């Protein structure tokens, strides 16, 4: 606190304000194409040989 | 105004080619295999 005479006024004090954040979420999109590139060849559960 | 018509009602069928040379492919297999296969095993036994 400000030490002042007791003869004077008295001072006066300043103030602060406040702030404020502000967000927007990111998008993210992956897909896969499953052509029969993809499906035909034997996957490993397969048996040899026949499948 | 103009003249009436009836048809004949005449329902199609294709006359597809005949069944002439599959009359010598009788065997049918559906397979989802990678391919199909076949063994020449020899059926002559012709032999004392």
């Amino acid at each position: 606190a400000p030490f002042v005479a007791p003869n004077v006024q008295g001072r006066v004090i300043k103030e602060s304000g406040y702030n404020t954040k502000t967000f927007k979420p990111a998008y993210v999109k992956p897909k896969h194409v499953i052509d029969p590139n993809m499906i035909i060849p034997r996957q490993p559960g397969e048996a040899l040989g026949t499948g | 105004l103009y003249t009436t018509y009836q048809l004949l009602e005449v329902q199609r069928k294709l006359k597809t080619l005949p069944a002439f040379f599959l009359q010598w492919f009788p065997r049918q297999i559906n397979f989802q295999e990678d391919m199909i296969a076949f063994d020449k095993v020899i059926q002559d036994v012709t032999r004392v």
